[PDB]
């Protein structure tokens, strides 16, 4: 039975209809038992097909890293992941749905942790907004694959909006100031939103992350954030003649 | 003969910040620095020690204060440096 | 009346007594009035106008009527004056016939109107469909036309008007710039031609530039012009890092030869419009190999983690060609400029001699040629004088122009439509990009949407972008289905969720 999945697994299609009730009467004998009608399942099929599916995606995992970078490995997985999305839906019993799924990942994403956070950090400071989104879905079933891309997208947010606060010209430093903050606030809100799904954990990076750069202390001085803000509401509530018309003002 | 003498030329910059490596040495942090690179046997092979910041990046500490010389400024982000750790 | 009411009523009566007036003369002949109001306003007889603009503002339910009545005319007036308009001087005809049109109805409308805040929103509803005549079944050539417009004042002119007469004209030109529905579409197309005026230039003044930047980030915020900014002062900087890398050359142990001094101008690959479209590998010059080694070698040592992409399609100079009765001096590119070397190497050469010289794309090769058999300072001496893989040919000695001085100049300055449509699709990619942004964060708000209100308020919310197609919009919650990002509810697909 499995082999005839593994063929399905190596781009051939066998009788669906065959397999699929082969592999449904192994749980609809089982149909006049009063507790655990899927007892039979698991036991003679389940766990023999969760182990000969850990040995044979943990052996198409490092068979796609040998000629394939990371930025393209990612994208087969998602292939792979959506296929298992597919055949399991209509090779097995709608009860093992999730624990194929979920041992498929932790033989291609979950061994391979090291691999892709090493690889974490290059997306981010390149902003490759479509190789970025394919990374948070590998890691976001992960246990430990999101905490790892916070940390990144913090120290490159903190990387940046000090680039864009840096240098400031003092004929216009409140103005110059306020811009470039909700601007990098302006751009990750739009890239967080768009790519990493809008995750609530990458919010809170990006928040704390703009606390450090506004609050950047001059060495052996103060932080001029909040003398800067106060002027930069006095550049405009002014009554000054430079058009700041009442609508643009609020 | 043809000689050329004008080259009126434009090269776009970006950053290229790969994880863990030494930005002014152009190699890892922890080997050695590029003073150090060279006439390894007269450095000891340990004052090149991970220097640390505000601007949370890591160099040499032959780097940051060969780069001061020149100027007060972080090269990473163009803000001034701090030492915080050893 | 109230002459009557002030000499005999009571003043908490001088109100009822007029407002009832209305009531029987005006608001009872709402319709007598309302019969010529189409006919007072395609005349624009002023006087009589301000008369019957008077008594509908007392009716409560008698200006909003005017209000469209001036806005259709205005829309009619607006569309005659931009019809006829010619294709030779298209961009300065556009701008000021919309000014003709807009400065004349302002003048209307604060004069005789009493400036009513309506009718001066009246105005800018009505124009703002008459700036944007988007022809059917075709594109709204106005952020081109505007584009086009800013780069024709912008450029270094024979004419050469003076520098203050630029800065009033552009001030009337955001008031036009106001009403355009396309901001988006004009940012891409006024960065090309920002280019065009920066490495090559061909611009009127520096300062010009600036104030015509700031101008803009007074009109669309600064997140508009950021890039532009970010254009301006890197290449305002790149004259002190000419000078910066100067001292380099000699603060070393040796003595470096090369040709003239450095005029690099590195530019923010994040912001400048400029990308690698071409990958032809173009081998720079062995004369020159030295020459860039030396300055990478410095931007190392003055910046850090930076690793310049060398751009060369937008990189040029010039050649002493020592073939001549007397030296000639010639502007170059440098795809070529490497080529002229193989005259200098060979004067019989063939296009496969080419071919292990620059190592650059066939298009590209075909281009250099075909920049150079037009101009005659190239002779092909084949027997067919266009492409074809032998291309044997020699130096054109015949070339002896009185100028001492000339480009070899390309297409540049030119606007083919390839990459216009593809900076157009560049500008729907944007466009697609900041729907998307739009449609998760109206979802992180409430969850549960139905298409018309979710529809409804991302036209709102991008009103000062662009005016993104339904079909657009749609593209984008399919692209979230894909990527497991956004779910239509399956009780109907009127109501959306969250993944
Ligand atoms: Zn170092
Ligand atoms: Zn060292
Ligand atoms: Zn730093």
């Amino acid at each position: 039975l499995l082999r005839e999945i593994k063929n399905d697994r190596g781009g051939e299609d066998p009788n669906q209809k065959v397999i699929h009730g082969v592999i449904n009467s192994f749980v609809h004998v089982e149909q006049y038992k009063k507790k655990f009608p899927l007892k039979f399942y698991q036991e003679i099929f389940e766990s023999p097909f969760l182990t000969e599916t850990g040995e044979y995606y943990k052996q198409e995992a490092s068979n796609l890293l040998q000629e394939s970078n990371c930025s393209q490995y990612m994208e087969k997985v998602l292939g792979r992941l959506k296929d298992e999305e597919i055949r399991c839906r209509k090779y097995l019993h709608p009860s093992s749905y999730t624990k194929v799924i979920h041992e498929c990942q932790q033989r291609m994403v979950a061994d391979h942790l090291q691999f892709l956070h090493a690889e974490c950090h290059n997306i981010i400071r390149q902003e490759k907004k479509n190789d970025m989104a394919n990374m948070y879905v590998l890691l976001r079933a992960v246990s430990t694959g999101l905490p790892h891309m916070i940390q990144e997208l913090q120290n490159h947010i903190h990387d940046e909006g000090l680039r864009a606060t840096s240098n400031l010209t003092q004929e216009n430093m409140p103005t110059l100031f306020v811009e470039s903050v909700l601007e990098v606030h302006g751009k990750f809100v739009q890239l967080i939103n768009t790519v990493l799904n809008g995750d609530q954990h990458f919010m809170s990076a990006l928040d704390k992350a703009l606390t450090s750069v506004v609050n950047y202390r001059e060495p052996k001085s103060v932080c001029k954030a909040p003398e800067l803000l106060a002027k930069y509401c006095d550049n405009l509530l002014k009554k000054s003649a430079k058009g700041m018309t009442e609508n643009e003002v609020e | 003969r043809f000689e050329v003498k004008k080259w009126n030329a434009v090269a776009l910059w970006a950053w290229d910040i790969v994880v863990d490596n030494c930005a002014i040495c152009r190699n890892h942090i922890m080997d050695l620095c590029i003073e150090c690179q060279a006439n390894q046997a007269s450095a000891t092979s340990e004052e090149c020690t991970v220097a640390w910041g505000v601007c949370n990046h890591a160099f040499h500490f032959h780097c940051i204060s060969r780069w001061l010389k020149t100027r007060q400024v972080c090269p990473l982000d163009n803000r001034e440096w701090e030492f915080q750790k050893y | 009346e109230e002459i009557r009411c002030r000499k005999y009523l009571h003043p908490s009566s001088y109100t009822k007594v007029i407002h009832e007036c209305q009531q029987r003369m005006v608001a009872d002949h709402l319709q007598f009035l309302h019969a010529e109001c189409h006919n007072i306003i395609r005349q624009e007889k002023k006087n009589d106008m301000a008369n019957m603009y008077v008594l509908l503002r007392a009716v409560s339910t008698g200006l909003p009527h005017m209000i469209q009545e001036l806005q259709n005319h205005i829309h009619d007036e607006g569309l005659r004056a931009t019809s006829n308009l010619t294709q030779e001087n298209m961009p300065t005809l556009f701008v000021e016939s919309v000014l003709e049109v807009h400065g004349k109805f302002v003048q209307l409308i604060n004069t005789v109107l009493n400036g009513d805040q309506h009718f001066m929103s009246a105005l800018d509803k009505a124009l703002t469909s008459v700036v944007n005549y988007r022809e059917p079944k075709s594109v709204c050539k106005a952020p081109e036309l505007l584009a086009k417009y800013c780069d024709n004042l912008l450029k270094k002119s024979a004419k050469g008007m003076t520098e203050n007469e630029v800065e009033d004209r552009l001030t009337s030109f955001i008031t036009v710039f106001k009403y355009i529905d396309d901001k988006d579409v004009f940012q891409k197309f006024y960065a090309r031609m920002l280019a065009k005026r920066l490495i090559h230039g061909l611009s009127m003044s520096m300062d010009s530039e600036e104030a015509m930047i700031n101008k803009l980030k007074q009109a669309c915020g600064y997140e508009f012009t950021s890039k532009l900014h970010r254009m301006y002062t890197d290449m305002s900087v790149s004259a002190d890092l000419n000078n910066k890398f100067n001292n380099f050359i000699k603060n070393q142990d040796t003595v470096i030869d090369l040709g003239i001094s450095f005029q690099i101008y590195v530019l923010q690959a994040g912001a400048w419009p400029l990308t690698q479209a071409p990958s032809s590998t173009f081998a720079i010059p062995q004369e020159l190999e030295k020459s860039v080694q030396m300055f990478e070698l410095f931007y190392s040592q003055h910046f850090s983690g930076r690793k310049l992409t060398w751009l060369h399609y937008l990189c040029t100079g010039e050649v002493k060609m020592n073939y001549l009765g007397k030296p000639y001096v010639a502007m170059v590119t440098t795809y070529q400029m490497a080529v002229l070397l193989a005259f200098n190497n060979s004067e019989t050469v063939s296009y496969k001699e080419l071919q292990d010289s620059t190592q650059m794309n066939e298009k590209e090769l075909t281009k250099t040629i075909k920049s150079l058999l037009d101009v005659k300072m190239i002779n092909h001496d084949s027997e067919k004088e266009d492409i074809d893989a032998e291309s044997s040919f020699s130096l054109n000695m015949n070339f002896s122009s009185k100028r001492t001085k000339f480009k070899i100049t390309t297409s540049m300055q030119k606007d083919t439509p390839q990459e216009m449509e593809q900076t157009r699709s560049a500008v729907d990619e944007d466009r697609k990009m900041y729907l998307q942004a739009a449609i998760v964060r109206i979802m992180k708000a409430r969850k549960v949407l139905r298409h018309n209100a979710l529809i409804q308020e991302v036209i709102s919310q991008s009103r000062a972008r662009f005016n993104p197609s339904i079909s657009m919009i749609k593209k984008c919650i399919e692209v979230l289905i894909d990527k497991q990002y956004i779910e239509r509810s399956q009780a109907s697909a009127d109501e959306y969720s969250y993944v």
